[PDB]
Formats: C-alpha cells, structure tokens, sequence
RNA sequence: AUCGAAUCGCCACCUACAAGACUGGAGCUUGCUCCCUCGAAGGCGCCAAGUAUAUUCAUGAUCACAAGACA
RNA sequence: UUAGGGAUAUGUGGCGUCAAAACUUAUGGGCUCAUUCUCGAUACGUAAAGGGUGUUGGUGGAUAUCCACCGGCCCCGAAAAUGGAUGACGCUUAAGCCCAAUUAGUGAUUGCCCAUUAUUCCUUUGGUAAGGGCGGAAACAAAGGAGAAAGUGUAGCCCUUCCGAUGU
RNA sequence: GCCAGAACCAGCCCUACUGCAUUAUCCUGUCGGGGGUCAAAAUCCGGCGGGCAAGAAGUGCAAGAAGGGUCUUGGU
C-alpha cells in the first residue's frame, strides 16, 4: 500500500544530484514540494525537493511540521528509522550499484567467478535432485520411456 | 571480387571479398549520445545507412 | 526550480541641479531577472510618478536582497496587470512558497496562465509573508492542517537519464534496445 | 513466401543451420497508437527488424465515438474518377498500425521501403511468435504513464470492428485459447521454477565462502 | 632531455607491473602484464605470461592497451633491449622462460596473488549489454 | 556447387497473465501500525565442467573484416 | 547578403516520426476535452455581433449560502458545389495554449541542431595596394639541386604582407 | 614518388583548476502578542542583546602561465 507524504515520512531521492539519498520530510510546501532534511548525511541539508523526485518509504518518524533541526536528529535516533531502512533489500540494491559503479576490472572478475561458482553448484545440485524426482525435460522423457522400453 | 587487402602475401587466409572503410569519432552530436565520425580520405557509402558500424576501444586513453 | 526573478533594491535620485541643489532619493523594490531590467523598471517609475528621466538620472544603488531561511510561508503578492480591455486590474492572490522571490515568480506564472499577462504588463506591490490564520482562500488554507498526509498517486517515474531505455522486456528491468 | 528449391538445395549443399535474424518483438497491449508508432518508425529506420504483436489492444486517446468518426472522415476520401486507384482504407488494427508507421517513414524512397518491410505487425500473438523469446514493451508509450487516467481512451480493436474489420471475434477466440493454453503451461514448470530457486539457495553454503561475501557486496545473494 | 632514451611521455597508468588488456592485434582481449617500456619513447613490452594466457614477450604500444588499477609489483629481470625484436629462436625461447618463471615467482608472493593468476587467464570481451565508457579499470 | 563474403546473445528457468487511484499478506485508529518472502534484478554466458601450485599457446614479429564463427 | 575549399561558432527557425537536434529534457508552474471539412497549433497571412448552470481565476456587495460585474481557455453562433489537408502521420502525464528554465533551492558562465553570415586556417584572383631582394658574398669537376629578368600585362623577376571578390 | 599506425615539435581551436568585492527586508538569542492544538512547536508581529547563514549565496567583477583536438595547419 502507498505511503503518504506527511511530516516525518522518509523519502529517497529519485534522480537529482543525489539519486539515492534518504531524507525526512520536515514540512510540506504545497501540492508538489516539500522540505527534506536528513541530519545524518552531509549532502542532505534542509533543501526543497519536488515531489516528482521523491519516493516515500514505509518509515515515518514522529516529528512535527517545520521542526527545529535538532529535534529532528532526536526524532530519527529514537525511531531507528535509518537502521531499519539499512537492512531492507531495496537499500541493499542501492549500495550494490555503488560497488558496480566503482568496480575495477579485477573486482568485476571476482563477481564473475563468484557467479560462475554459484551457477556451477546450483546446476549440480539440480542434477543430483533430478535423478531422484524426474522434473526436468531430460528426466521426464526418460522416465516415460524406460517404463515401456 | 576478391580485391587486395592487407597481409595479402603474409596471411593468405584473410583474403576475402570483405572490405572495410575506416574513420575516427570526431565529436559528440546532440544530447542523446550520438557521435560525429569522419572516414579516412573519403565518406562512408550511403548504402551503409542503417547498417552495422563497429567502433573500437583503441586509441586508448585510460 | 530556484526561481527566475530576483529581489532588487534599486536606490536612485534625480540629479544635483541648480534649480534643485539637493534632490530626493527614492527607494524601489523590483522583481527582475537581472539588474539591467531592474534599473529600467526603476526609471520607468521615476518617469510616471516623479517626472524624472534616466538621462537626468543617478542610480545610487542596485543590489539584490537575499532571501531568508527556506520555510513554508504564505505570501500576499498584491499584484496588478494591464489588459487592453479593462485596463489596470489589481488582484491580491495569496500563495504558498518557501521564499519571497519565489512567491512573486509563481504570481508571474499564473498571471500568465489564468489571465495571459506578460512581464512588462505587470506591477508587483507589497509582497509579505502572512500567518496561517489570515489566509482567506481554502485552496491555500488547506495546507495549514497539522496532519495533511496525502499519497503520491498517478505518477511518472522516469529513468535517470543514464539508464533510460527504448525497449524493455514487459515484466522485466532489461533493455533489449537501448 | 516459402523458400524455393534453389533456396532449399543450397541449405542442403552447405548444411545450413536453422537461422533466425535478430528480431525485436513488441507487445503493444495498452500503448499509445502514435507514440509507439514513432518509436517503431525510428528503430526500423536504424536497421532493426521488428515484429509487432497484439495490435487490437492499441489505444487512441478520446471517446470511441470520436476516433471512429475520424476514421470515417478518412474513409470519405477516395479518388472520385477511379476509386481503384484511390486511397486504400485498411480496417485491421494490424493494418492501421502499419499505415501509421508508414506515414512516419520516407515512404517514397528505397530506404523507407526497406524499413517498412522490416515491420510485420500481427494482431493477437500468432503461434510462430509465442515461443520465440520474451516480448518487449515501450515504457515511454504505455497509456498508464502517457494518458491522464480520468480521460477516456479507445481500444483499437473496438474502433476498427465498427468501421469494417470482420475478424474481431476470430481474434478474440484465438487469444482466449492462447491464455488458457499458456496458463496451463505456466502451472507446469512451477515445480521447475521452484526447483532451481531452491537449488540456487542451496548452492550457497555448498560453494566457498570467499566467493559469497563478494557475491553479497554486489548484492547478488 | 627529449633525445635521452629515458625520455618517456607514457601515461602514469601504464607502469611496470600493471595488468593490461590487449584490445587489438593477435592476442586481443587477453590480460598481459606490462614489463617495461623500450628506449627512445618506444613501445611497451608485455609478457602474458605464456603459462597463463598464451601471450609471449611482445611489443605493443600504449594506445592499444587499457591499463587497469591492478598491479602485481614485479621487480624482475630487464635484459630485453630493443634488439631481441629484430629481423622461435633459441635466444628468444630462453629469454621467454627466464622472464616467464620470474613472473609466476612474483605473481604468487603477491597478497591475493592466486586471485590475480586467474585474472590473467580470463578474456575481456564486450558483452551485448555493457558500457565500457562508465567503468573504472 | 558455384560461394569468398556483410551479420557477432545463448536458453525445454525469459518466452503466462492482468494492474498502475496499485500489484506480498493482514489489522483498524483509513493513515498508520504489524508480519516474512522486506515488495528496485528471468536465468545464464564473458576461457580449468569451476576458484584449486594445471599442462599447450610465440616467428601471425606493433593497428588493419575476428586470419576465428556448432556457444 | 554571395571568389574556390575546410574547422569552429552563430543568426532566423527549430528539437515525436518524416528530418539534423530534448534516444518524447527538467529533479518548472498553470490552463484546456472539442461526436461526420472532424479542438488546437510557426508572425506577415485573407469571421463578427451575441450567448453558455462547461471549467478556471478576479473584483465589489451582502446573510457556509446567495447577488451584481470582469478576465483566460473551451463550446454555440459557424451553410456550398473532384477526395483533402496545423505540410503529413499523429498528439490529449501534449507532440496544444500562456509563462519560464538548462541538467536544477547543488554550491553561479555557454542544453544542441542547422547557413554562400561571423572568426580563423589554405588556395586563387584583382588592387588608389604597401614593403624587401636584384654590383651573382666566398666556395664547389665527373665517376645537396636549380633559379635570380630594374619588371603594366606571361608558364606572372623572386619573396613577404594587407584588403576586396555575387550581379541584369 | 604507395597505404596505414604511433611518437614528438610548433601553431591554433576545446574544456578542467578561482579570486576580489557584496550581504541586514538577513542570522541568532531570549521577554512580550499572536496563533493553532489533545496539550505546543511553528507560520506572524514587536522590544534590545549579540552577530560570519560563510562548494554560504545560483549576486557584481573575474586576470586561476594545463588534460583533449588537429584525416581542424606546418614540420621531423
Ligand atoms: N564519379 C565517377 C567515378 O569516380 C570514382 O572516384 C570516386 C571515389 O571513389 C573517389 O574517392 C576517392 C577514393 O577512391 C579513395 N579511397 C580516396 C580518395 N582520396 C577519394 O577521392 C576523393 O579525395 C581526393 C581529394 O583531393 C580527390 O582526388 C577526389 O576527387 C575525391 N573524390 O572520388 C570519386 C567520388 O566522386 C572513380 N574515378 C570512378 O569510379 C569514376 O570515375
Ligand atoms: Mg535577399
Ligand atoms: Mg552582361
């Protein structure tokens, strides 16, 4: 279910000069702009974001409208909203591109030998479970063959 | 016809009907990532419009 | 969008004549794109109010006015505009913006849409941040509710200009072309 | 066009593997008619081979009565002297789309005829197109991002059935029979789709752990 | 100083020890290690080593090489002048193996040095969906 | 059988289907709280059949259509 | 505003396809729905009076509701003789109208596309053209080379420099 | 006296790296009078106490003696 724009609602910036940074709505200007501040991040000082560039998250600190910029740092510390976000899967996809957009050619090789490992293991586990149950196409056709040939 | 390529005497296995025209990317063209290339000493044939052009990684800068 | 108009305080004066050995110095608030427009709107108003020309003219100052802390305020942009039929209509037009120079910019963008009036056919008077309990229209007064809470429905989430595509794979985040 | 015996003996003298060219197949369900046609008219002219599918599901903005009148104003045009030499008025949604693409091409040169014969434009999904790869989509033309949802729209298969196009019900029984068939195929292999993902979670901890915290740095766990 | 043989104008990324990508020539897409640069602003000289990817001691220039961040820190023998490469001879077959085995000696004493020996056997190709203009190397 | 060619991503995991005023599941204070599958990846492929002291590669000599092309 | 050619940058006009450019830009604001010559849309350039409880702003009165006015877009007013034209397709989370930006409340410059224009680099040609050199400096065989004319005009005496160039 | 590649000079054309001034209708501090709320923080107005909002401002001027072009010139 969609998450409403309210004072305290954590938004992630979509495609500004920030592109991935989370921020807390501290005031709503009108039908298309809010004030966004995250004291934990350096680039996230109290600025004005258009609501076409925000993405509301499921987390919402209990803070009031037009906060005092020091009770905001108190509000997201007691709520632990930044740490609950930091273990979601969508936040892991944000920090994963930051490795891909900073990877050297050697650690792109390490990702390729990691994926070819897991792929080699998942296809030999799939081998030694398809001998027991005839699931795959090689094993359905041979099971419906040896029973009458 | 099989006209004469490079390494005609040194490598007679690359003797082909295949030809090739060469060029350099000179500058970008617009905001959308198109390039403005010039071929060496001539122009690209107009038969090539819509057909495959390969751009390379050499001369290298990094 | 960090607005297109700037708050210039143009200070000027007629000239030290021998008729008038010490003339009156005038202050003028103008919202202009730059200071060359801002000086000329000043000498427009010196001509149509004080019979002073720019030729017999001194601009003592033309400096910008910095804004404020960015806080959501309510602005009364008391604004006037000229149409050929029913000339010099004056409206009041309360707005809702973070800065004073942005509030006048919004006034120039809906004197342009609601009424089709351009920059030089608009004069702007007395822009002031007013409190919540003085806002009269309910289309601005509806934002003073302490528990607003609306959803962003019916959106246009576009890609980030570095990963935009032409053909993606119908249920999939791929890119078969571009 | 079936291949002739000159084109069949050379695929036996030379042992020709079965070849398929690189063909992009667009699923045009819920697309803007002229925004999809302009994306396609540029890609075809950049040398893309494009099969277009499900043209009876294209959308045109406005009331169905509005877009049906605009076709009937188009059908009002005919060469009065000899209408066999006139504008030919195609009624199929698959042929409305070929026209709308063609009117965005340089139609009267050979480069614009080589690009209009690169487009195929079926309606429904025919049996040769079904199992040839995942369909693609044009996300800048998809009616849920391009039309304001309060405004009416018009399905092209419904505008065209009331101006001609006597095969509306044939397409509706060929696509009812497909989604019944393709949902029987998809309840099948659900113990093959779950077989791999319970083997790709089991491949972890059966693989060395120094290749897993590089597989968790890039988020591929 | 420009007429001196120690005058180079070569990039700071194409240092000795830097693992390269060949991009052209016979052994394109392979990963070879940069040994040194020939005098009078000469071309680079890369060995593979041949034990890993099949690239011998060969001349290549800087503009046909992507030099990456990964070094192996060679301090090996440099007795490869501008004249073993002049008009396999048993000299070049001996000069190969004497520098070949000095590479694997220096590959393995590197920290994460077995990961780099496998890195030299892989092949760089351009996949149908990847962007080499947005990559760090 | 002329025929040398241009093309350079494979899959019996995509190749089913709707939806965008929603589309993980529920609560009731209906905009917030709560649950795990955490709601932003179709899998592979990119040079040991798989991350481990394993064994060919030159002389095709410094770019040239990749001199290869059954994945 | 125009010698024969390049490179860069512009102007008028543009950037959904035709058709180069916003691979349909913004992390800008409003307004608009129109059902048989089919809303609208590049000036010059070839429908009015009047009407609307369509929508969107304003102004002045009065007791959450009425009253008089004024504006924007849209509709009505609005009927012709080959089939027909915002140039065509189309567009309606505009690809329409009015404002505004330039990669976006991030930290200051110029988004980019097109000329017989502009800047600059070559070559030609003509000047109310402007300067220099022209007393062979020495020296030099075959088995470093040739030229050097006191000149309107040449295959121009040889160099250097500057400006112009279309036309019945 | 043919075709390519790199190198290095010079010239010319690109783009990186920024200083000087200016803030005040402004920043901050508390006591008011005002607001709304479940209570109160804010918007707002006013006293005199301090001030530097400091890659701080999209405000005025900028002189910061390069990395890339040159099948955009000549040369070795
Ligand atoms: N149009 C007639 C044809 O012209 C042909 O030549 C055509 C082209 O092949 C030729 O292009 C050649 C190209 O072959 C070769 N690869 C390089 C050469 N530089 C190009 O020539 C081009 O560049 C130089 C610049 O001064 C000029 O000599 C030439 O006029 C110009 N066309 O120039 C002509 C383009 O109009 C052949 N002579 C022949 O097929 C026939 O005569
Ligand atoms: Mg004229
Ligand atoms: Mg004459």
């Amino acid at each position: 279910k969609s998450h409403y724009i309210c004072a305290g609602r954590l938004v992630r910036i979509l495609r500004g000069p920030r592109q991935d940074r989370v921020g807390v709505i501290v005031d709503i200007v009108d039908a298309n702009r809010v004030l966004v501040e995250n004291p934990e991040d350096a680039k996230m000082w109290r600025h004005v974001q258009n609501l076409k560039n925000v993405e509301p998250l499921k987390y919402c600190v209990s803070v009031s409208r037009n906060c005092s910029a020091k009770a905001l740092k108190d509000a997201l510390a007691s709520s632990k909203a930044l740490e609950k976000y930091a273990k979601t899967r969508t936040a892991a996809r944000v920090e994963a591109k930051k490795a891909c957009a900073a990877s050297t050619d050697f650690e792109r090789y390490q990702l390729r030998v990691a994926r070819r490992s897991r792929a080699h293991w998942a296809r030999k586990v799939f081998d030694e479970k398809d001998a027991k149950t005839p699931v795959s196409w090689h094993k359905v056709a041979l099971k419906k063959m040896q029973k009458k040939a | 016809k099989v006209k004469r390529c490079v390494r005609w005497s040194k490598a007679p296995a690359r003797r082909s009907t295949t030809r090739a025209l060469w060029g350099r990317v000179t500058r970008p063209h617009g905001n959308a990532g198109m390039m403005r290339v010039k071929f060496n000493g001539a122009s690209v044939p107009a038969s090539a419009i819509g057909r495959r052009i390969r751009v390379y990684l050499y001369p290298s800068q990094i | 969008v960090k607005p297109h108009l700037r708050h210039y305080q143009v200070v000027g004066r007629e000239s030290p004549s021998e008729k008038n050995p010490e003339p009156t110095v005038y202050k003028f608030e103008v919202f202009a794109p730059n200071f060359v427009v801002a000086k000329s709107r000043f000498w427009r108003m010196m001509r149509v109010k004080n019979k002073v020309k720019a030729t017999h003219g001194d601009v003592l100052s033309c400096k910008v006015v910095k804004d404020a802390k960015l806080v959501a305020r309510n602005y009364l942009v008391d604004i006037a505009y000229y149409s050929q039929r029913c000339g010099y209509t004056r409206m009041v037009k309360e707005f809702r913006d973070v800065s004073k120079t942005g509030a006048v910019s919004q006034a120039y963008h809906d004197l342009a849409s609601r009424h089709r009036a351009r920059y030089h056919n608009i004069e702007v008077l007395n822009v002031k941040s007013i409190p919540d309990h003085e806002v009269k229209h309910l289309s601005i007064a509806q934002y003073h509710a302490p528990n607003l809470s609306f959803p962003l429905l019916q959106r246009r989430i576009k890609a980030a200009r570095k990963d935009r595509a032409i053909f993606v794979k119908k249920n999939t985040k791929r890119a078969v072309v571009a | 066009a079936f291949p002739s015996r000159k084109d069949a003996s050379r695929a036996q003298r030379k042992s020709a593997k079965k070849h398929r060219p690189e063909i992009i197949v667009i699923d045009l369900k819920d697309h803007v008619l002229g925004r999809a046609a302009a994306v396609v008219a540029k890609q075809l002219l950049l040398g893309k081979k494009i099969t277009v599918v499900r043209c009876e599901q294209l959308n045109i903005a406005g009331t169905e009565i509005r877009n049906k009148i605009k076709y009937l104003q188009y059908l009002r045009k005919r060469k009065l002297t000899n209408p066999t030499k006139g504008p030919f008025h195609h009624r199929a949604p698959s042929d409305v789309f070929v026209r709308t693409v063609r009117s965005m091409l340089p139609r009267y040169t050979k480069r614009g005829m080589k690009a209009l014969n690169s487009l195929v434009a079926y309606e429904g999904i025919p049996p040769n197109v079904v199992r040839t790869g995942g369909r693609v989509v044009i996300p800048r033309a998809q009616r849920h991002v391009c039309y304001r949802s309060e405004r009416p729209y018009t399905v092209l298969g419904n505008m065209c059935k009331h101006v001609g196009w006597k095969y509306s019900d044939v397409v509706a029984n060929l696509e009812k029979a497909r989604v019944e068939k393709a949902s029987r195929h998809h309840e099948k292999q659900a113990k093959l789709r779950e077989a791999w993902k319970a083997a790709r979670k089991e491949a972890l901890a059966k693989m060395p752990k120094h290749n897993v915290e590089v597989l968790k740095k890039f988020g591929y766990a | 100083s420009r007429k001196s043989p120690e005058y180079t104008t070569l990039r700071k990324s194409c240092a000795p020890g830097v693992i390269a990508i060949i991009l052209a020539g016979r052994f394109r897409g392979r990963r070879a290690v940069i040994l040194k640069q020939l005098p009078h602003n000469g071309p680079l000289v890369v060995s593979g080593p041949m034990k890993y990817n099949g690239v011998p001691i060969r001349r290549i220039d800087s503009r046909y090489v992507i030099a990456t961040s990964t070094k192996v820190d060679i301090s090996s023998v440099d007795t490869a002048p501008i004249t073993p490469e002049v008009f396999v001879s048993d000299a070049r077959a001996q000069l190969q193996k004497k520098i070949d085995a000095a590479l694997i000696a220096a590959i393995k004493k590197d920290a994460q040095g077995k990961e780099k020996a496998g890195y030299l056997r892989s092949v760089f190709t351009v996949k149908p969906g990847d962007a080499p203009h947005r990559w760090n190397w």
